[PDB]
């Protein structure tokens, strides 16, 4: 139902994640770590107990109706998603997990390289056209991709996808796919992909003419 | 050393049934509390059910109450999650977990299975269609060029994309698949290359889709 | 009566902690299970004039399904000779009990 929150931080940073309880959070709470493709790992048990093999830079505390996970000095391998196990309340489900918090690497603004690709001839034979737009190696994650077909701005007929932060340069990349019927694709000439991002002083447009 | 090894996940249609296995090693599953925790693609952890075998006490989240049924076979030392009347929202990686003592679930779940993917969909397994993403003729005369492959209309996840059979990894970007409204997935994989190599060096994308036993090598050129 | 039922549970919990012989802890747990099951059918002040079908009353009786289950757990360990385990199990009812006082008092 819910996606994880996100948070940007550098190595060496002090980060404190807060989970909110509907009462005096008392002792029976836990904190988990999860990296993509892998099961969560128990980090802190019973509010403040350090699970075995967990570095001492992780700590867990509790105050009033709040309880917290603190990483005193973020290390490169601490970039992961963090989950809290909420304290039981009377009548509640036996175990409940909080929303989830993804810690990502802060880095300097990087503008995307932008490339557009017309549909193949193989695919036009099938009855569908897929115009693809690439935004390569940018940061931060927030980019806007405006599809223009013969200067008519489009909405509702594309899909996006973003990669996880690159392991080497901590950038993102995004693919947008405008999908038209073959008949609709041939009724138009100029296909443009307009990209706006914090790293661009003004939008970047990439386009081609059909034929 | 406590080990939890899962199985039984796979494909099932809406309304179908599927039974997951959590095989326990290193302890006697009779004296424990076993828990199922699931996670839908891109979302968070959701606790689903738990059983204390020795006592038979059993608990369920509301979202699965009446449809799912947790159980254990102590002779086989495994716990089960019988999933009936499944729906698309039940699509998730399902984990099994267990606390330190059979009664310490509220302090944390120490041990976790590796998880098994369950995909609920009426789609039939189908290999992908691969289309080229040809490099723009008018790219930087001596700079960077981008090319790739569009892997379209396959079910289920996953597909593997490689380039030049592994010889090409720098600059590769294989995107997460998106679920088209037909029920089939599609993704793209791109790589940036020196503009100069376009006329000489050869770029092939290798698209493997194990579920359907489909493997498509497609050459990309201007 | 509800407040009596909790007096039972809190007293008998102490009996388990302080017990000298397995017969003590089993007879304590048995007393606690009835008080728990008894309390489940009561209604507390904070929900005096709430429908028996309401969310609040469903929550009330649901919480007791946990408390009874945890007792049943300890009772089974005791009946099976895992009597030290049954004692540690019973410490968990303090967490359950804290969730009660937090919510209804």
């Amino acid at each position: 139902t819910q996606s994880p929150s996100s948070l940007s931080a550098s190595v060496g940073d002090r980060v404190t994640i807060t989970c909110r309880a509907s009462q005096s959070v008392s002792s029976a709470v836990a904190w988990y770590q999860q990296k993509p493709g892998k099961a969560p790992k128990l980090l802190i048990y019973s509010a403040s107990s350090l699970y075995s093999g967990v570095p001492s830079r992780f700590s867990g505390s509790r105050s009033g109706t709040d309880f917290t996970l603190t990483i005193s000095s973020l290390q490169p391998e601490d970039f992961a998603t963090y989950y809290c196990q909420q304290p039981w309340s009377w009548g509640s489900a036996l175990i409940t997990f909080g929303q989830g918090t993804k810690v990502e690497i802060k880095r300097t603004v990087a503008a995307p390289s932008v490339f557009i690709f017309p549909p193949s001839d193989s695919q036009l034979k099938s009855g569908t056209a897929s115009v693809v737009c690439l935004l390569n190696n940018f940061y931060p994650r927030e980019a806007k991709v405006q599809w223009k077909v013969d200067n008519a701005l489009q909405s509702g007929n594309s899909q996006e996808s973003v990669t996880e932060q690159d392991s080497k340069d901590s950038t993102y990349s995004l693919s947008s796919t405008l999908t038209l019927s073959k008949a609709d694709y041939e009724k138009h000439k100029v296909y443009a992909c307009e990209v706006t991002h914090q790293g661009l002083s003004s939008p970047v447009t990439k386009s081609f003419n059909r034929g | 050393e406590v080990q939890l090894v899962e199985s039984g996940g796979g494909l099932v249609q809406p309304g179908g049934s599927l039974r997951l296995s959590c095989a326990a090693s290193g302890f006697n599953i009779y004296y424990s509390s076993m828990h199922w925790v699931r996670q839908a693609p891109g979302k968070g952890l959701e606790w689903v059910a738990s059983i204390s075998p020795y006592s038979g006490s059993t608990y369920y989240a509301d979202s699965v109450k009446g449809r799912f049924t947790i159980s254990a076979d102590t002779s086989k030392n495994t716990a089960y999650l019988q999933m009936n009347s499944l729906r698309a929202e039940d699509t998730a990686v399902y984990y099994c977990a267990r606390p330190w003592y059979p009664w310490s679930y509220w302090s944390g779940l120490d041990y976790w299975g590796q998880g098994t993917l369950v995909t609920v969909s009426s789609a039939s397994t189908k290999g992908p269609s691969v289309f080229p993403l040809a490099p723009s003729s008018k790219s930087t005369s001596g700079g960077t060029a981008a090319l790739g492959c569009l892997v379209k209309d396959y079910f289920p996840e996953p597909v593997t994309v490689s380039w030049n059979s592994g010889a090409l990894t720098s600059g590769v970007h294989t995107f997460p698949a998106v679920l088209q409204s037909s029920g089939l997935y599609s993704l793209s994989s791109v790589v940036t290359v020196p503009s100069s190599s376009l006329g000489t060096q050869t770029y092939i994308c290798n698209v493997n889709h194990k579920p359907s036993n489909t493997k498509v090598d497609k050459k990309v050129e201007p | 009566d509800l407040e009596d039922n909790w007096e039972t549970l809190n007293d008998n919990l102490k009996v388990i902690e302080k017990a000298d012989n397995a017969a003590q802890v089993k007879d304590a747990l048995t007393k606690m299970r009835a008080a728990a099951l008894d309390a489940q059918k009561a209604t507390p002040p904070k929900l005096e004039d709430k429908s028996p079908d309401s969310p609040e009353m469903k929550d009330f009786r649901h919480g007791f399904d946990i408390l009874v289950g945890q007792i049943d757990d300890a009772l089974k360990l005791a009946n099976e000779g895992k009597v030290k385990e049954a004692q540690a199990a019973a410490e968990q009812l303090k967490t359950t009990r804290n969730a009660y006082i937090q919510k209804y008092l």
